[PDB]
């Protein structure tokens, strides 16, 4: 009641009403999920066209924050875009002068968290409508995956999911997850889990699935340097998703 | 280096020398000194390349915004805009601008803004450190309301004389003819111009 | 003009400071206090630039007293000496300077050793048991260390200091109008007369 | 409803605000003053109030300038902020332009200042009426300033408690005092008659009269005691 | 009701807001720091868990703020992040300024002023967090304190916060041996953690632990957050596993 | 010239083969007056060693400055700061002030643990990337040392070979400089072992 | 529900959403205007209705197609106050962008920065969302013909073609049939004039209502330019349809 | 009503309007009739300033106020509130003159005034405006007539009207489209303006009025705005009285 | 240092020597002097070394955001136009003297920048200390319309000629070719005119030829507690 007409006071059972509503706002979104393996990380989402005429191919819901780190969301569409904007800016500032190349995954998550936290702090501000997943790859902690909550807390995970179909996806991932998976194997889990959510439209035109694995000097835009590391992030096209989607 | 614009009966023809000089060394001999700020209105740059390049850019975005909100700009309008930048930064910046444009309602216009600036209407203006020599030439041999061809030939001979008495004038003589036939650049080789 | 002297003996730190203050061609008084106690067991002698010594001395004294009082136990000579140095290091990068050289001679109770530090006008904290600044250190870097016996007592250091002073008057055209010698020990801080 | 009895930033269904309306109330509980003017003079006559007979009575005339001046009827706190402002503008005109500020021109500055507080949600809105006199290049003028900010040029007007009888004196005798010019004596007497009728269950006394006069020949002067027991 | 701004007071002469922050602790995990002369242990319990949760290569309720002082968390985690970062910044100011490590009493004291400041000033929340501070300074040796969500500190030799504080406290003070040992701290903590927690078999992936010692590798203080397999060793001694 | 020239002092770091040496003099002087015969110019944040030359204030002040930033880096990420990454940092941090620029010439040296490769880097007042796999020398006797180190360097050396090369280098170059010398100390980072060998040399 | 919720955009509902933003998606029915944007192969077309309902209003002051900058048109649907506010910021930012970055501001990038702008108005309770729908049309130099629609929420998504208004649906369904059967997302003809004929025909069937020259206003975006058509030019295209 | 929706200006109704903006329009209605008539060579503005008592001084209180020397504006609704929009308007006018060394075009002014009204609805701590403003003049493109709503909506007009007696005015304006498809020439429109306000004063009848007319005309006021006063105004008065009878 | 940028009808190639000269002392024999703005925009520095390095990272980050925003290959006008307004503000108090070269889907472009900054749009340019040396080669060995192989022989000659005549240049020539819509192939050590002369003597000694007052052992590896 008054514990989300105001942000000052709390429920006597803990937490603001605003946070529990912010999670409701997450589930009203598309379904996004990530699975970590020991030689890769898959990140996968669906995109609701929401008009036969809408082009969701022109805006994808998998967006590189920096070349080695992509992110997805589940939750409100407008809220995602500004939040992504601030991710690209802070990243250069915070570590592309400290290390002169793009940050650790781990670092950018602690930064993002402070921003989400500050909108839970005071009245006359609202939480963000999303929970994000940030996946990336660095050499200092290896492959990682994270879930970043609009409460202002963040949790690392091996595989997790969020969105409308989260509760179905989570039990599914528990069963099929093993101690060593391949990148290819984790893509083959990722398609099945998301297909539980939406069926009767599943194709790689409507489902976007992409990976964080090894460097691409092909998406780097240069070669001829013995130390160069191209984007750990990589987009599969519509055609490549179909090759994996047949493989099931 | 020398710049001029002379009105005629159907337009305005900008004339300028292309050599840009830092000390006695020529930086580049093909700098375009005639720079678009708007569709029908262009400015001439003389003096310091750096100061005149920056002051044109500021005015360029401003006159774009003027066209969208406040309707089509005039040469008159443009010239004042350059005045405000020139007056406050009369000690920071040294900016020579001849502000030439074409209206279908006011024909070609030539306005000249000193270093300090001030908006002054002239049948022709001439500015720079190569302008000093060619003044007397252009004073006598200004015919008013002369043909398109007569303008281009006049300018060509005047600037030839500027090149003979300054080595920072020279290169190719570039021209922007703002008329109702479009935007036509012209270029004149030293082979053509010097015999003349 | 304006000298500050320092010797570390193995049970006390002995700071000396001139009683003379000259503004213009005029000696204003032949008795001038030019050393202040930061806390009851740590003493700052100070010398330096015209009237900066006064503003800076009272500013530094007040801060150390606040932190001693705040903690509810007086801070080490080690804590004290970085702080003073850090004020100076900010000031030369600020739009207003203070250029005041100082010595901190405390008795450290924390580990039981006397501690003489040399803090520069520049703002450089270095530990030295014979430190000295301005034009004093041109004569007493060498005088202290020639006669210096590797162990020392309060008795030994005082006769050697008196001697140092006796050289300075002779080879500078200056007048220090003697020097007051305040002795920093485990029993607090005291004034004792000297040449 | 009267959900608008709290909001000064939110229109009431009538198109008013209630706050502006209550501000007119404040004037009614306020102390009476009668204005009137002619081409060559303008006069303010105001009633001093007291709470007892050991009170030495409230100044109802504030000298704004030596040629302009005002009187009040309503909130004295609000009257102070606007008096400060008003002197600041008249001195400004004498400093920069060596100029007298016109009665009418002053009034348009005060207008923006009322409506600023209406627009805002911060600080009190006004609740005092000022009767303003001056004598400029365009002769004597009389404005009625309202706490709304509406400024009205009349030949005579009144604000304060029981001010509807001053308007009735003034209406009848409207023309008598247009014809009188150059006689300060006559114009002063006319306000005094005026404010006897205005009042009810009261009588005038010597030290209840404060008459403030400026014209073309008369400097800005305030008459008290023996200088106003000649027109009672 | 009083709920609108923190610039008000309830009739107990406190604020209802402070009570609401109090309650935030008692729906989070349980936290225990036991001090001994020979080292201080910090312990926290995880309030989420899964088998696809990464918690074997990470901690989340244990931060070192400098290499001589560590903290445990009980409360919401969203509240925690902001104030940890500020305590750590204050430590490195101390290090920069005085050329030495901060005292325990100040570092906590600052943090306590800051919590109270959000009560004192504005309509901004109180931050419902209780932190256990286990530190070293060469003035009062080992020091164990905790900080209130109201924003005051009180010294200790053992304390529990989190969920079921009362239940935990009686159990800790019963088995407190008066010289104490770091090995007994470590042993006591697991036992006490078990009974509050709603699992009957406490486990190392469900555990966060740091032990602080200067009593071995003397003349210097070394603080160690334990690795998962070591936590397993100490569990086997208490007979839980 | 600059203030860096008035106070002086030298820090020289060098590379051999899976090793580094970074060594310094013990002279601090403030102009003509010699101040300390024992102020070490070598400091460290983990395995990364920071030398500092220049004015005496900035030797102490910047040390506090870079300590502050490496301590937040260390705690958050739970690893040691790397010499590869510290070179980035030194150059931006000094560049923060440009209108009050710090008057120093640092030397960074360390060995990366994520490959074991040896790293040395050179800087000036506001610092720039200067990459070497040979040597970086700094100070008022830097012009002497640049040649002295090149002359004695033989590419590809043992941890024990590298001692000899940096010692003979420092020994004569410091001595035949006004504002340098007065003792020296040599740190040989073998890989992760650091042995400290004090040079017996004269008092300058 | 209602207990705070609808009265704010900084108070979430039990659904996690904002009722108040969603009520502006019901503000396009009040002005009663419809748009149609279609892309040809080299062009983009926008046609919106023009409402002159009184003889005390000139046809040339009532327009809803605005020149934002040289190559960029925009159609506005919905209320006249929020129409202006959006228009200003789009002109100020487009002009500013163009010389700062030296690039002609693409359809995606204008639609993007504005959608960002609309999100910022919603997070603070001091500001409010825009009510209008802006459908930006440009022929880009990096993507050729494009339509990006930005919603009063701060959603923006691309479209083959898009429609807006109270009778928006009926046009949508007509465009669905057209692109689906042909298996191309463009109007096949290459001349911008003949594309405008096709687009005018789809609308007259779909709404059921024949239009006039002073019941349309048409902007046509071509390769690096925009221009808005006058009524007699629009008439020429209308009668093009009427007599084969 | 309740449930927001008028209780703040940020909050929006499910209908597509704002009921707080509707009460502001009611305040324009309550105010005294103003008309503006566009012409093929000028603009004429007229206003009804009613006389409530004869204590007022005639030709001294008006709602006609000038901006530069060639843009006339006249306001209805809350009297000091219309003054203020003109006072800020005047500030906006000056800025443009200084920077571009040119007189302001009327559609340029038209953009700039409506941005002030709109700013006063984006904030719950700023009360909107509650005034309509008839405006126009002669510029580069000739004569133009506009009117601005307290919504923050504006459009161009051939004949415009606002206030209490606006029901008559609207009708006379329409008779004019038919009578003259040039909207009437500027000279004969000063007389047309007076007659209009007289039929409008039949809706205010219980009281007397004072009529002020001003104009700005291309070559019959010479590009400049000046007040219609003198023998000019009295001729306008005589025409009105005659044809009403 | 000789810097040359040479446009051609398939791309651009920019080249420079690898040798850092700060005053009369050679600062580094090899160093990368090609600075990255963006992955197809490479540029080389003149004037102050610290200032050209420092600026290219800040700017280049803003062009990188813009490269994601537009979802396109990065544009040279955007890079140049940001340097051009930026350098102006401090009025030469921070200088940076650069040949900017890059490629775009609108074509290939070539620029120069000053301390204050102004545009110069060339077909072939050279800047730095070795501007006067390079120029005569670029002018006179120039054919109307160049291709890839041609553009680089003219460019390399100009560096090798300025290696002879200038003494601010020398060592190995580092090269970067950027061809429109095709990867940027970085050819470091393309042309090596650097000959070398070896020492005639050894300079390594057995220990005890240096003297050791005392030794000490410091750690850089942390302690345990177990």
């Amino acid at each position: 009641d008054r514990y989300s007409f105001s942000l000052t006071t709390f429920s006597p059972s803990g937490k603001l009403g605003q946070i529990d509503y912010a999670l409701t706002a997450v589930k009203q979104g598309v379904t996004s999920l990530g699975i970590k393996a020991t030689n890769g990380v898959v990140i996968a989402t669906e995109k609701k066209s929401s008009s036969p005429l809408a082009m969701s191919e022109t805006l994808s819901k998998v967006s590189l924050l920096t070349p080695d780190i992509g992110a997805v969301y589940s939750g409100m569409g407008p809220d995602y875009r500004v939040l992504v904007d601030k991710s690209r800016k802070v990243a250069h500032t915070s570590y592309k002068r400290i290390y002169g190349e793009y940050p650790p995954t781990k670092l950018l998550v602690s930064e993002v968290a402070k921003i989400m936290q500050e909108a839970t702090q005071s009245g006359g501000v609202r939480p963000f409508g999303v929970s994000l997943l940030i996946a990336g790859h660095d050499e200092f902690n290896g492959f990682s995956l994270y879930q970043v909550d609009p409460s202002g807390s963040y949790f690392p995970w091996k595989a997790t999911a969020i969105g409308k179909g989260s509760v179905a996806a989570k039990t599914f991932l528990e069963k099929r997850w093993n101690d060593e998976l391949e990148l290819e194997d984790a893509i083959h889990i990722a398609l099945l889990t998301l297909k539980e959510s939406v069926e009767g439209e599943f194709n790689g035109d409507t489902i976007e699935l992409a990976i964080i694995g090894d460097e691409n000097p092909d998406l780097l835009g240069y070669t001829g340097i013995p130390t160069d590391k191209g984007p750990r992030f990589r987009k599969l096209t519509s055609q490549e998703i179909n090759d994996r989607l047949e493989a099931l | 280096t020398s710049i001029m614009a002379v009105t005629f009966k159907d337009g305005v023809i900008l004339g300028a020398d292309s050599r840009t000089t830092t000390g006695a060394y020529i930086a580049n001999r093909v700098t375009d000194k005639l720079t678009r700020v708007h569709d029908k209105i262009w400015c001439c740059r003389s003096g310091s390349a750096a100061d005149t390049q920056a002051i044109a850019d500021i005015v360029q975005y401003h006159l774009e915004l003027y066209t969208s909100q406040y309707g089509t700009p005039s040469t008159e309008t443009a010239a004042s805009v350059f005045k405000e930048l020139c007056y406050e930064n009369k000690d920071n910046l040294t900016a020579g601008i001849i502000v030439a444009g074409y209206d279908d309602k006011n024909k070609g216009e030539v306005y000249t803004i000193p270093l300090g600036g001030s908006v002054h209407k002239l049948p022709y203006a001439i500015a720079g450190s190569g302008s000093t020599f060619i003044y007397g030439y252009c004073d006598k041999n200004f015919r008013e309301n002369m043909s398109k061809e007569e303008t281009v030939d006049f300018i060509k001979h005047s600037l030839s004389q500027a090149i003979k008495w300054d080595g920072s004038s020279g290169g190719v003589i570039r021209m922007v003819v703002l008329t109702a036939a479009g935007v036509e650049r012209l270029i004149f080789y030293p082979d053509e111009y010097e015999q003349l | 003009m304006d000298i500050i002297l320092g010797i570390r003996v193995q049970d006390s730190v002995i700071l000396a400071s001139s009683k003379a203050v000259t503004r213009g061609i005029s000696v204003l008084k032949d008795s001038d206090d030019k050393t202040r106690q930061l806390s009851p067991h740590t003493l700052m002698s100070f010398a330096g630039e015209a009237g900066d010594t006064v503003q800076f001395a009272e500013y530094i004294q007040a801060n150390i007293q606040l932190y001693s009082i705040r903690e509810d136990y007086e801070l080490s000579p080690q804590a004290v000496s970085s702080f003073v140095r850090q004020e100076l290091a900010k000031s030369i990068r600020s739009r207003r300077p203070y250029q005041v050289n100082v010595l901190i001679g405390g008795y450290d109770k924390k580990k039981n050793k006397p501690e003489l530090y040399q803090i520069d006008y520049l703002g450089t904290k270095v530990e030295l048991p014979y430190g000295a600044h301005g034009y004093s250190g041109f004569y007493t870097f060498s005088l202290l260390d020639h006669h210096y016996r590797p162990d020392m007592t309060t008795e030994e250091g005082l006769d050697l200091l008196k001697l140092c002073v006796q050289e300075l008057e002779k080879r500078m055209p200056m007048d220090f109008k003697g020097v007051i010698v305040k002795i920093v020990d485990k029993d607090g801080i005291r004034q004792v007369d000297d040449f | 409803r009267n959900n608008y009895d709290g909001d000064t930033v939110t229109f009431s269904p009538t198109g008013r605000l209630f706050q502006v309306e209550y501000a007119l109330e404040a004037i009614k509980q306020g102390s009476v003053t009668v204005g009137l003017r002619s081409n060559t003079h303008a006069v303010l006559v105001a009633l001093k109030r007291n709470a007892d007979e050991l009170s030495s009575y409230q100044k109802k005339i504030i000298k704004c300038d030596e040629h302009m001046g005002l009187s009040l009827a309503g909130l004295a706190p609000d009257a102070r902020v606007l008096s400060n402002y008003l002197r600041q503008q008249c001195n400004y005109s004498s400093l920069v332009f060596n100029r007298k500020l016109a009665v009418e021109r002053a009034g348009h500055l005060l207008c923006d200042k009322a409506q600023k507080n209406t627009q805002s949600y911060g600080g009190r809105p006004y609740g005092v009426g000022l009767l303003i006199i001056g004598y400029d290049k365009s002769g004597a003028h009389l404005l009625e300033f309202q706490p709304s900010g509406n400024v009205t040029e009349l030949y005579g007007t009144a604000i304060g408690a029981r001010s509807q009888g001053a308007k009735t004196y003034l209406e009848r005798t409207l023309d008598t005092f247009i014809k009188i010019d150059g006689n300060p004596d006559e114009l002063i007497k006319a306000g005094v008659e005026a404010i006897s009728q205005s009042l009810r269950d009261e009588s005038l006394t010597v030290d209840n009269l404060s008459i403030a006069i400026v014209g073309k020949d008369t400097p800005f002067t305030i008459y008290d005691g023996e200088a106003v027991a000649k027109y009672i | 009701r009083y709920d609108s701004r923190t610039t008000i007071f309830s009739p107990e002469g406190r604020l209802y807001q402070v009570e609401y922050a109090l309650e935030s602790i008692s729906h989070a995990g349980t936290a225990i720091g036991i001090m001994a002369s020979d080292g201080i242990v910090l312990a926290a319990e995880r309030k989420v868990t899964s088998t696809l949760l990464e918690q074997d290569t990470s901690t989340e309720k244990l931060y070192k703020l400098n290499d001589k002082i560590a903290v445990a968390v009980a409360g919401l985690t969203a509240d925690a992040e902001i104030l940890i970062n500020t305590a750590r910044i204050h430590a490195q100011n101390y290090l920069k300024t005085y050329n030495e490590d901060i005292p325990v009493e100040i570092l906590v004291r600052r943090l306590s002023d800051i919590k109270q400041g959000y009560t004192q000033h504005g309509g901004l929340r109180p931050f419902g967090v209780s932190f256990i501070y286990a530190g070293y300074d060469d003035r009062y040796g080992y020091q164990l304190y905790t900080s209130n969500p109201s924003g005051n500190y009180t010294g200790w030799k053992a304390i529990s916060v989190g969920a079921n504080t009362s239940a935990a406290q009686t159990l800790l003070q019963m088995d407190y041996k008066d010289d104490m040992k770091v090995d007994d701290a470590i042993e006591l903590a697991l036992k006490t953690l078990s009974k509050t927690t709603d699992s009957s078999a406490l486990t190392y992936d469900r555990l966060e632990f740091a032990t602080i010692r200067k009593g071995a590798n003397d003349g210097e203080v070394y603080q160690k957050i334990f690795k998962p397999q070591e936590i397993k060793d100490i569990l086997v001694k208490t007979g839980i596993t | 010239s600059d203030p860096s020239s008035i106070n002086g002092g030298i820090v020289v770091a060098m590379t051999g083969k899976d090793c580094v040496a970074i060594a310094c003099d013990l002279r601090l002087g403030s102009q003509s007056l010699g101040v300390s015969n024992k102020f070490e110019k070598i400091f460290h944040y983990g395995h990364v060693f920071l030398g500092i030359t220049g004015l005496a204030t900035d030797v102490t002040t910047l040390n506090e400055m870079f300590r502050y930033k490496t301590n937040l880096y260390k705690l958050k990420e739970e690893r040691a700061i790397e010499p590869e990454t510290f070179t980035q940092l030194v150059s931006s941090s000094l560049y923060e002030r440009r209108f009050g620029p710090y008057f120093v010439g640092p030397v960074v040296a360390g060995i990366n643990s994520k490959s074991g490769k040896p790293f040395i880097a050179g800087f000036d007042l506001i610092g720039c990337i200067d990459e070497a796999k040979d040597f970086i020398v700094s100070g008022t006797a830097s012009d002497q040392l640049f040649g002295m180190c090149e002359s004695l360097y033989e590419p590809n050396l043992e941890p024990e070979d590298l001692f000899e090369t940096i010692s003979q280098a420092l020994l004569n170059a410091a001595d035949r400089d006004a504002l340098s010398g007065w003792g020296a100390v040599v740190y040989i980072i073998k890989k992760d072992e650091v042995v400290k060998r004090y040079l017996k040399m004269r008092q300058d | 529900s209602a207990a705070g919720y609808d009265r704010h955009i900084t108070i979430f509902s039990p659904e996690g959403r904002l009722y108040q933003v969603e009520y502006a998606f019901k503000a396009t029915n009040q002005t009663n205007i419809n748009s149609l944007a279609v892309r040809g192969k080299d062009c983009t077309v926008v046609i919106s209705q023009k409402k002159v309902p009184d003889k005390l209003l000139d046809p040339t002051t009532v327009s809803y197609i605005f020149c934002i900058s040289r190559t960029i048109g925009m159609v506005v649907n919905g209320p006249i106050p929020d129409a202006r506010n959006a228009a200003l910021r789009a002109k100020a930012e487009a002009a500013e962008f163009r010389y700062k970055y030296g690039y002609d501001m693409p359809c995606d990038v204008l639609a993007k920065r504005m959608a960002n702008l609309s999100q910022i108005y919603t997070q603070r309770a001091y500001m409010r969302p825009l009510g209008v729908i802006l459908t930006f049309v440009s022929v880009d130099e990096e993507l050729g013909p494009s339509i990006y629609k930005t919603d009063p929420a701060g959603y923006y998504v691309g479209y083959k073609a898009t429609a807006t208004g109270p009778k928006q649906q009926e046009i949508t369904t007509n465009l669905e049939n057209h692109f689906k059967k042909s298996k191309i997302d463009h109007i096949n003809e290459e001349s911008w004039e003949k594309v405008v004929e096709f687009a005018i025909t789809h609308m007259i069937d779909a709404l059921g209502t024949e239009f006039s020259k002073n019941d349309l206003e048409v902007g046509v975006a071509t390769k690096d330019k925009f221009f808005t058509l006058s009524a007699e030019n629009i008439e020429e295209r209308l009668v093009a349809i009427a007599e084969q | 009503i309740g449930t927001g929706y008028d209780l703040s200006n940020s909050v929006f109704s499910p209908d597509g309007r704002n009921f707080q903006v509707e009460y502001a329009v009611k305040a324009v209605e309550n105010g005294t009739t103003s008309i503006g008539i566009k012409c093929n060579d000028g603009v004429v503005f007229a206003v009804e300033k009613l006389i409530t008592s004869k204590l007022l001084v005639p030709q001294k209180n008006v709602k006609i106020q000038v901006v530069d020397r060639h843009i006339g504006c006249v306001y209805s609704g809350l009297i000091p509130d219309g003054r203020h929009l003109v006072n800020r308007g005047r500030e906006e006018a000056a800025s443009f003159k200084k920077l571009y060394k040119t007189p302001i075009p009327i559609p340029a002014f038209a953009d700039r005034l409506g941005q002030y009204v709109q700013a006063h609805t984006l904030y719950n701590s700023v009360r909107p405006f509650g005034v309509s403003t008839i405006f126009g003049g002669v510029d580069k493109n000739g004569a133009h007539l506009y009117m601005l709503e307290p919504s923050g909506s504006y459009w161009g007009y051939k004949g415009a009207a606002t206030g209490k007696g606006r029901q008559s005015a609207k009708a006379e304006l329409e008779k004019l489209v038919d009578h003259h498809p040039e909207g009437l020439s500027a000279r004969e429109a000063v007389k047309q303006a007076a007659k209009i306000i007289y039929l409008a004063h039949e809706d205010n009848k219980e009281k007397d009025f004072e009529l002020e007319i001003s104009w700005c005309s291309l070559s019959e006021t010479n590009g400049l705005h000046k007040f219609v006063k003198g023998d000019l105004l009295q001729e306008a008065i005589d025409f009105a009285q005659k044809e009403i009878n | 240092t000789t810097i040359v940028g040479v446009k051609f009808n398939n791309g651009v190639v920019i080249a420079a020597d690898t040798r850092s000269t700060q005053g009369p002392i050679v600062a580094d024999k090899n160093c990368a002097k090609l600075h990255r703005i963006s992955p197809k925009i490479w540029c080389a520095g003149a004037g102050t070394a610290a200032d050209t390095e420092a600026v290219t990272q800040l700017i280049g980050s803003n062009i990188e955001l813009h490269s994601l925003y537009t979802s396109r290959e990065p544009r040279v006008v955007s890079a140049l136009q940001m340097l051009k307004q930026h350098l102006f503000k401090y009025q030469g108090h921070i200088g940076a003297y650069l040949i900017v070269a890059g490629v775009d889907p609108t074509g290939s472009h070539l620029f120069s920048i000053h301390a204050h900054g102004s545009t110069d749009v060339g077909y072939y340019l050279s800047l730095g200390s070795g501007s006067l040396a390079a120029m005569a080669v670029l002018e006179s060995h120039w054919k109307q319309d160049l291709t890839k192989e041609e553009a680089i022989k003219l460019a390399s000659d100009a560096i090798q000629a300025g290696i002879w005549n200038d003494l601010g240049s020398g060592s190995n020539v580092d090269v970067c070719v950027m061809e429109i819509g095709k990867d940027a192939e970085y050819l470091r050590n393309y042309l090596t005119p650097n000959v070398r002369e070896e020492k005639q003597k050894s300079y390594k000694f057995p220990r005890g030829t240096t003297a050791v007052l005392k030794e000490s052992i410091v750690n850089i590896c942390d302690i345990q507690e177990e």
